[PDB]
């Protein structure tokens, strides 16, 4: 990733928190933020059995 | 657009070959074949007319194939010779196998095949040639056929050449004869037809070639006619454009 | 350049880019060098685990085509096996025919033809690969070759195949080598190939030594480098 | 993805040169077919005699044996060379069981043929569509018809050439159960199939029939013009 | 550009396979179930003309006498493959005096499903269910034009193949029995067909270990339809 | 012009074909100069070498290559196309050895070479081995020869002979220099090859770089030069 | 010819008349006109059709 | 980009993006992860489906008596190199009589796919074997490449995200040669789970597990001498 | 860009790599050849590059048999390859019929071969035009070839540069009856209106075919008679 894929994370975690909204941050919003940061999405799969 | 190869089609479907081989017969030489019992003919232009030639070869268009079968040809000359020597050889091939003359037809549809056969193959060139085909058999008598570049092949009793020949079959529709099989008739005729056709001046005689079949009492002969006999018909042909001008 | 798809065409200035192509495509391979000495011919090459998946005795690229002859090969490393293999049908067809060992010289020459025949036609390409053919015979020396991916082969006193090919050079013509027998060149290759990238790119490396020689009565093996250890303690003597 | 070639598909799954073969057929001459319940018959339009030459030579229905007849679409070339070779097939057929030939079987070898001559490499497929009529098993009238990809599909009656889709539907609003036999009406059902073909000029009409026993026999520009004329006798009455 | 069978994407993949796999979608449905009681299996015709005959045109096939088959796509590489099977079916009863499995069978199909090369042609355009009964009960076989085998229970191919499985596995489940899977398979085809289900839109293949012949139902189909 | 991109050997409009002609300067790209003479019952190659290295041979360095035990030649070029061309001349003079009884001529050879290189350039999808070749030669009854081989496929042979990168200006000095009718007594051959050479390079250079390839009418055996007399004669022309 | 040949045969006809110091145009510049616009087709081994 | 087209062109960088694409076309299998004892070799691959009532793809498929494979990528290539495979072993165990060295059999499978990686008309192969045998010299774990390049290792891994699997290998490859066959096979499997994502659990189906051993005939397992596998687990730590 | 290459026709037209392989033919050395009463004469134009060349190496007047002579006008490489083949032809002739093969049948074979080479589409065609000649049955004959497959029969014609500048000459000089001296005369004079003017007895090469057989002249008798013939 870059820096700003890093960002990417860092602010789409502090939102994924803030979907709870309750509370600061914690490990699975970073978890999540990756998720979303990550692809790309690919999921084909096809023929490679 | 779509056109490479010989094959496969243009989206039509049509075909780009075999009209571009029609439009490669139509800058040839001009032949016909006339409606004539008893006998048929053949007429040739020469190209080439230039005067430092020998005409040695007796036969330029003209190739005496088996023993009663003669054939003008038009088009792209050493395809000419390609074809002519395996037709030749088929002919011969079918004697050695039957010990009977070929019956003209079957010949024909071979030489169709063979070219056919580089029609749908590829990539092959198709032979840009179309012939003419005069000869006898024991079934039908006095024959003549047209081949194409596609593989058709027609039966006529007037037969058509290109675009220096469209006007010729123009001529023969329009000056149709039927009942007569007085070969000197038709030769007159065909003399018409090259007069108005080529646009050789007064029809000199080193231009033109005229070659016939007639059934002679077993033999079945092929008259490549030689050149004061052709100078008479010339006479004869001026004689009666005297004779059309006595309408003045 | 454009002009610089198949292998039978040529260029407007008159050269093959696939050639050229085939030739710096080994440039980017490990470095592989060697050099002979007046009783036998040592190879050596620098030969990098990726990081930490290896085995360290995997895949090696110092080869033994036949007793006395072997490859130290540098580039494609399947089109390298390929090659050995190409060696092996060779050098046996000769000892089918003619009933003795075959001379170096006319190996290197028929797999020269190999290599320039797969240069000619355009179904195929070059070869991605340059080696090394070291030999010793006693009633011929030692003889030390050289094959490039074109085909143009022909021999050496030293050479090398890598990154660092005129690095190595630089260095590998002040040893005098006349004088030496091959068991001082050992720690000699030992040291070149330690002075050349400890750290600088990547993490690691490893050292493997093929010999051949006098010592080995005709025979072709890699070294028991362990035996006598002769990089490391020199290696570590060689950082100063 | 493209007109060529033959070998790769489309990005939505076609075929272009097998789609685009069937247009040089579907451009042809028009030629029908039915079978009756005894004597099965069919015709070919556009005679086309150019004034000056003979037309026998010019024949689309022919025969590979005394059981089965012939019809096609498209260019001439290519039904020349399938139908020699089908002369052959069936006279290889009669080589080995002395059956006389199936439709069935000489059906799927023409459209085997067509389709793995289609299928190697940049070989032109056979831009026809050919009518394979007989009966055999007990006098069972079959007429099979084919395809530029090589698929024979069984009908009841056909219709190809030019302006196809008219001409079937007329077969649509003719092909009651009652026709045959009734010999004498599948004859007229033909002569109403001629009156309804594209041009029906009367004299470029040419049909051939088969009693499913007897050989196939050519029929006379004067008894088709009786039948021109009974029908517009009925045409008449309908009046 | 992908333009051939001899060059990859930069991602993947054949992009000949995928405008196989393409080429699938054109055809006519068809479903098969398995159940433990029989392999049931269903097809549609889609006649377009009266004329046209509606006994001619094959979709269930019999390449052994426990073994069918149904195919979706180019009808004449389908034919191509059933008359490879029904040759390598025999060699099979010949060289061992027993019958060819099912999945052996479909290995043998599978074995040059993709063997396509123009030198050294093109890949086939159909996708093949097969149903039969080996010493393991009934079985239901699934390939490809891609050649990737599996075995499925209740698969369903070709045109609005979709909501087929859809619905397909809203209902099923494994302790199905046969009649219901029958009525089960064409409630979903004439939620799939466009024209009004009769005699002649579809046609039925059932194979039995005890009623191992005829895998095929004729007319009794009628009584089938009736019952809806 | 080009235009048609000139990738395989077709012709070019007006008129020419350029895959030959760019093959010409694939000498070109050699890096090196050639000189044969032929002046009376000898006859002399000349030719340096670019060595750099103290890490390169000497001996392996050789472009002169003994064909047979009386033919020797000389390489330009790139050393692949050079080296293949030396194992087919061997091959094939090997079968003239065997089918026909005797030696060969050294014309016979060169128009093998020529045919196969001409055979290599009418069929195409094969690259046209851009390499010149130059032989020497004694015959009975005609003395010394010195051909040329393209890899046009053109064989020539003449006395004063050069092929390479920089010989445009050594066939001006030997136009310049063989126009005079003086005798060729061997040492004047050498002098006029070392000179012509240390003209066009203008160097004056060691014994070291040169190779002299040698034949004569006293002992028909080719014959490479050795470092002494090498110096021996560069002195003996050192004025 | 074409329509336009003609005229340029006429007129460097004329031209010939004038380099002999003439207004007069004889059969002879028509004879060397012939010639100069004859360059347009010659070029025989080329009956091949 | 015009050059990036056939196997026989070069680039002008000299890397051939057939290869590598080929590598790319290897790495959408599925996740296999293969590792040795001393004396006990093990692969393991995962399954896939194409739906839920349809089986499982399998992937460990049998070779010989001291031969088996794993496999990713293309699946006729797969069976054509089994073919090959298991013709190379009768061959010789038919010339021979004996049971082969594994290392010439790979080195043979390197000289099939190098021709369909240089000549034009045949595209490279597909192919992601990892192979266990026995010479007289033990187990051996090779893996395999489309640009023929066959690695000796002792834990590899190959497919998609098999990237935490080669991690869990550099922190347990010290731990793998002394340990016995049990918990060898949950350490492969606690490789498999984390190439998985954590939001599903490996289930039964979806796993095969193959054993040779140097006194142990090669042998396949689903489902059934797996769930014992099965058992021996905790949970990811979450 | 079109015609690319062998296997298609042009849109309307002719074949594109044949006209340009004749168009290659047309740029070669010229040359002439004359049909007299008794004899044929073939004469060419070869000039050397430089003054190193040897004038007793390459052989541009080729006898095919004892009693055919035969030139071209084109590229050597191909010019031989065609006359080998030609050779061993006509011995198969010799082998099958034992008897010296008549020049219009070794024209039928020829052409056969050369239209073989334009068949499609792998290789291109030669870059050759020929010139047969022959004293067969008394009366002499001259063959004229092209690259296209075709010939022809010519009392007097000529190949190379200027061709048709010699032509006109050759229209307007020679005529149907000469001797052999006489036309070698008129074969000189056409020869030197359009080389170059420095014209020894090594820059052009002539063969003459007597009714006693081919003959390959010398630059003897050739400087005998070209020392300022006319």
């Amino acid at each position: 990733f870059n820096g700003a894929q890093c960002k990417a994370v860092c602010v789409e975690a502090g939102m994924i928190a803030l979907r709870r909204g309750a509370t600061e941050l914690t490990h699975e919003d970073y978890m999540e933020g990756i998720l979303e940061v990550q692809a790309k999405k690919k999921a084909n799969l096809q023929y490679y059995a | 657009r779509y056109d490479s190869r010989t094959t496969i089609f243009s989206p039509e479907g049509r075909l780009y070959q075999v009209e571009y081989a029609m439009e490669a017969i139509g800058h040839a030489g001009t032949c016909l074949g006339i409606l004539a019992n008893d006998g048929v003919l053949l007429a040739a232009e020469r190209r080439n007319i230039h005067k430092l030639l020998d005409e040695v070869f007796f036969s330029e268009k003209i190739y005496k194939l088996n023993e009663d079968m003669a054939c003008s040809v038009a088009g792209i000359t050493s395809d000419a010779n390609v074809l002519t020597n395996e037709l030749r050889l088929i002919a011969q091939r079918y004697l050695l196998q039957y010990q009977e003359p070929i019956p003209c037809e079957q010949l024909v549809t071979a030489l169709c095949d063979i070219k056919q056969a580089y029609t749908q193959f590829g990539g092959k060139r198709p032979f840009g040639v179309s012939l003419l085909y005069i000869g006898w058999d024991k079934h039908y008598g006095f024959q003549l056929y047209q081949s194409d570049p596609s593989g058709n092949y027609g039966g006529w009793k007037a037969t058509c050449i290109g675009n220096n020949s469209a006007a010729a079959v123009s001529m023969l529709k329009q000056d149709y004869k039927e009942g007569e099989m007085t070969l000197k008739s038709a030769l007159a005729l065909a003399i018409k037809v090259l007069n108005k056709t080529m646009d050789v001046s007064k029809l000199s005689a080193e231009k033109v070639e005229i070659a016939t079949l007639t059934r002679e009492n077993g033999k079945t002969v092929i008259r490549v006619l030689k050149q004061k006999e052709v100078e008479q018909l010339i006479k004869k042909h001026e004689e009666e454009e005297a004779k059309a001008e006595r309408e003045k | 350049t454009g002009y610089d798809l198949s292998a039978s065409t040529f260029s407007p200035d008159g050269r093959v880019f696939q050639v050229e192509y085939a030739m710096k495509a080994v440039e980017n391979s490990s470095t592989a060098i060697g050099i002979r000495c007046k009783d036998g011919v040592v190879f050596g090459v620098e030969k990098l685990v990726l990081s930490k998946l290896y085995e360290e005795g995997s895949n090696k690229r110092l080869f033994n085509v036949d007793r006395h002859v072997g490859m130290a090969v540098a580039g494609l490393l399947a089109d390298a096996r390929s090659l050995a293999d190409i060696a092996r049908e060779e050098a046996s067809n000769f000892r089918s025919n003619f009933g003795y060992n075959i001379p170096l010289k006319h190996l290197a020459d028929r797999v020269a033809m190999y290599v320039h025949a797969y240069t000619l036609y355009s179904a195929v390409r070059p070869f991605g690969c340059s080696f090394m053919l070291g030999s010793y015979s006693v009633n011929d020396g030692a003889q030390l070759y050289m094959i490039d991916p074109s085909g143009v082969s022909y021999g050496y006193w030293g050479c090398a195949i890598g990154k660092a090919r005129q690095a190595a050079k630089t260095e590998i013509e002040k040893l005098q080598m006349k004088e030496m027998t091959c068991r001082d060149i050992v720690k000699e290759v030992a040291k070149i190939i330690y002075i050349v990238h400890d750290e600088v790119k990547d993490k690691a490396f490893e050292l493997e030594l093929s010999w051949v020689g006098e010592l080995t009565n005709g025979r072709h093996e890699i070294v028991p480098k362990d035996i006598r250890e002769e990089a490391e303690k020199y290696a570590k003597e060689s950082l100063k | 993805s493209y007109d060529r070639a033959i070998t790769v598909f489309s990005p939505d799954g076609h075929l272009f040169q097998v789609e685009y073969a069937q247009e040089a057929v579907k451009k042809g001459s028009t030629a029908v077919g039915v079978r009756g319940r005894d004597i099965v018959v069919l015709g070919v339009e556009k005679k086309s005699v150019a004034k000056l030459q003979d037309e026998r030579t010019v024949r689309k229905i022919c025969a590979l044996d005394d059981n089965v007849c012939m019809a096609f679409a498209g260019l001439t070339a290519d039904a020349r060379i399938v139908i020699n070779r089908a002369r052959v097939e069936c006279q290889s057929h009669r080589l080995t069981v002395e059956d006389p030939v199936t439709v069935e079987y000489i059906t799927r070898y023409i459209a085997s043929l067509k389709q793995r001559y289609t299928q190697s490499n940049g070989r032109r497929p056979f831009g026809i569509s050919a009518l394979i009529v007989g009966f055999d098993f007990d006098g069972t009238p079959r007429l099979y018809q084919t395809d530029p990809s090589g698929t024979y599909h069984a009908w009841k009656a056909n219709a190809i050439g030019r302006g196809a889709k008219s001409v079937r539907e007329f077969l649509e609003k003719n092909y009651t159960d009652e026709a045959i036999e009734t010999d004498d009406l599948t004859i007229k059902l033909v002569i109403k199939a001629l009156l309804e073909v594209v041009q029906s000029g009367g004299k470029n009409i040419e049909l051939a029939v088969m009693r499913r026993d007897q050989s196939l026999k050519i029929l006379n520009p004067e008894e088709i013009e009786k039948y021109v004329a009974e029908i517009e006798k009925e045409k008449e009455e309908n009046e | 550009y992908d333009r051939g069978v001899n060059t990859f994407s930069p991602e993947g993949r054949l992009f000949q396979v995928e405008y196989a796999i393409e080429a699938i979608k054109l055809g006519s449905t068809a479903i098969g179930i398995q159940t433990s009681e029989g392999v049931c299996l269903a097809v549609e015709k889609r006649i377009t003309s009266p004329l046209m005959e509606p006994s001619s045109i094959e979709k269930i096939v019999e390449i052994d006498a426990h073994i069918g088959c149904a195919m979706s796509g180019l009808i004449a590489d389908a034919k191509t493959l059933i008359d490879k099977a029904r040759v390598e079916t025999q060699n099979h009863w010949f060289t061992y005096n027993e019958t060819m499995t099912v999945e052996s069978v479909t290995q043998a199909v599978s074995n040059l499903a993709l063997q396509f090369g123009e030198e050294d042609s093109r890949p086939f355009g159909v996708a093949l269910l097969f149903g039969g009964v080996d010493e393991k009960g009934p079985q239901l076989f699934h390939m490809d034009p891609s050649g990737t085998f599996v075995q499925c229970d209740a698969r369903a191919i070709g045109s609005a193949s979709e909501g087929a499985q859809s619905s397909l596995q809203e209902v099923y489940h494994k302790s199905m029995t046969l009649k219901e899977a029958i009525k089960s398979s064409l409630i979903i085809l004439k939620q799939v067909m466009e024209e009004k289900l009769n005699a002649t839109n579809i046609e039925l293949a059932t194979v039995q270990p005890g009623q191992n012949f005829h895998m095929f139902t004729k007319e009794e189909l009628e009584e089938v339809i009736k019952d809806i | 012009s080009a235009g048609f991109d000139r990738h395989i050997t077709i012709f070019s409009p007006e008129g020419r074909l350029y895959q030959v002609e760019y093959a010409f300067k694939a000498i070109n790209q050699g890096g090196l100069t050639s000189v044969a003479v032929r002046g009376k019952d000898c006859a002399v190659i000349v030719t340096q070498k670019k060595v750099p290295d103290k890490l390169l041979d000497s001996s392996t360095v050789t472009h002169l290559f003994k064909i047979t035990e009386n033919i020797g030649c000389v390489m330009t070029g790139m050393t692949a196309d050079s080296r293949s061309q030396v194992q087919r001349a061997r091959y094939e003079a090997a079968n003239w050895k065997y089918k026909y009884g005797y030696e060969i001529p050294v014309d016979m050879l060169c128009k093998r070479i020529a045919d196969i290189s001409q055979v290599y350039t009418q069929n195409a999808e094969m690259r046209p081995l851009g390499c010149c070749m130059i032989l020497i030669g004694i015959d009975e009854e005609q003395g010394p020869q010195v051909y040329k081989c393209d890899p046009a496929g053109y064989y020539c042979g003449f006395k004063a002979t050069a092929a390479g990168v920089k010989q445009t200006e050594s066939t001006s000095f030997l136009e310049k220099k063989v126009k005079k009718k003086f005798d060729w007594t061997f040492e004047q051959t050498v002098e006029t090859a070392i000179t012509c050479l240390s003209t066009v390079l203008s160097i004056d250079f060691k014994p070291s770089e040169i190779e002299v390839g040698v034949v004569t009418v006293e002992n028909p055996k080719f014959r490479i030069l050795t470092e002494a007399e090498i110096d021996a004669h560069l002195v003996a022309l050192a004025e | 010819a074409s329509g336009a040949e003609v005229k340029g045969v006429c007129t460097e006809a004329g031209m010939y008349a004038l380099r002999e110091r003439r207004v007069h145009v004889t059969q002879e510049d028509f004879e060397m006109a012939v010639a100069k616009v004859m360059q347009k087709d010659s070029e025989k081994n080329m009956s091949i059709k | 980009n015009q050059y990036d087209n056939d196997v026989t062109v070069w680039s002008p960088q000299g890397r051939i993006h057939q290869i590598e694409y080929a590598m790319e076309a290897v790495k959408q299998g599925s996740a296999t992860v293969g590792l040795k004892s001393k004396t006990h070799a093990v692969l393991v691959a995962l399954k896939r489906a194409q739906s839920e009532l349809a089986a499982h793809q399998k992937k460990i498929l049998h070779v010989d008596n001291h031969i088996g494979i794993s496999i990713a990528g293309l699946t006729a290539d797969a069976r054509l190199l089994c073919n090959f495979m298991r013709q190379e072993c009768l061959d010789s165990r038919f010339v021979f009589d004996r049971p082969l060295p594994v290392s010439r059999l790979v080195s043979l499978i390197g000289s099939k796919t190098q021709i369909p990686t240089q000549r034009y008309g045949r595209r490279p192969y597909g192919v992601g074997l990892l192979i266990a045998g026995y010479d007289d010299m033990g187990p051996h774990i090779f893996q395999t490449c489309p640009s023929a390049n066959y690695f000796d290792c002792r834990a590899m891994s190959i497919g998609a995200r098999s990237q935490s699997a080669r991690t869990y290998l550099e922190r347990h490859m010290s731990e793998f040669m002394e340990c016995n066959l049990n918990e060898l096979v949950k350490h492969g499997l606690r490789a498999l789970r984390e190439t998985l994502p954590a939001e599903q659990d490996l289930t039964t189906k979806n796993v095969s597990i193959g054993i040779v051993g140097k006194d142990l005939e090669f042998t396949i397992y689903d489902d059934d001498d797996v769930s014992p596998f099965l058992e021996g687990l905790e949970e990811r730590p979450q | 860009g079109y015609s690319f290459s062998l296997t298609t026709f042009s849109p309307s037209g002719k074949l594109v790599q044949i006209e340009y392989a004749l168009a290659a033919v047309a740029g070669g050395a010229p040359s002439v050849g004359i049909k007299a009463a008794n004899g044929v004469v073939l004469a060419t134009e070869k000039k050397q590059k430089s003054i190193l060349y040897d004038e007793r190496s390459v052989h541009k007047v080729e006898p095919i048999t004892k009693h055919i002579g035969l030139v071209y006008s084109g590229m050597g490489p191909d010019y031989r390859v065609l006359v080998h083949r030609a050779r061993k032809l006509a011995q198969q002739y010799y082998l099958v019929y034992q008897e010296p093969i008549p020049t219009a049948q070794l024209v039928q074979r020829v052409a056969s071969v050369m239209q073989e080479y334009t068949q499609s589409g792998g290789v291109r065609p030669f870059g050759v035009s020929l010139l047969i000649c022959g004293w067969n049955e008394g009366r002499p004959y001259l063959f004229q070839s092209d690259p296209s497959g075709a010939y022809f029969a010519w009392k007097a014609t000529a190949m190379g540069k200027n061709y048709v500048n010699g032509k006109t000459f050759l229209e307007k000089r020679y005529n149907e009856d000469l001797e052999l001296e006489d036309a070698i005369h008129t074969a000189i004079l056409t020869l030197k209106e359009s080389f170059e003017g420095q014209m020894t007895e090594d820059n052009i090469e002539v063969g003459i075919c007597n009714e006693a057989g081919f003959r390959r002249l010398t630059p003897t008798e050739v400087k005998d008679y070209l020392a300022a013939i006319a």
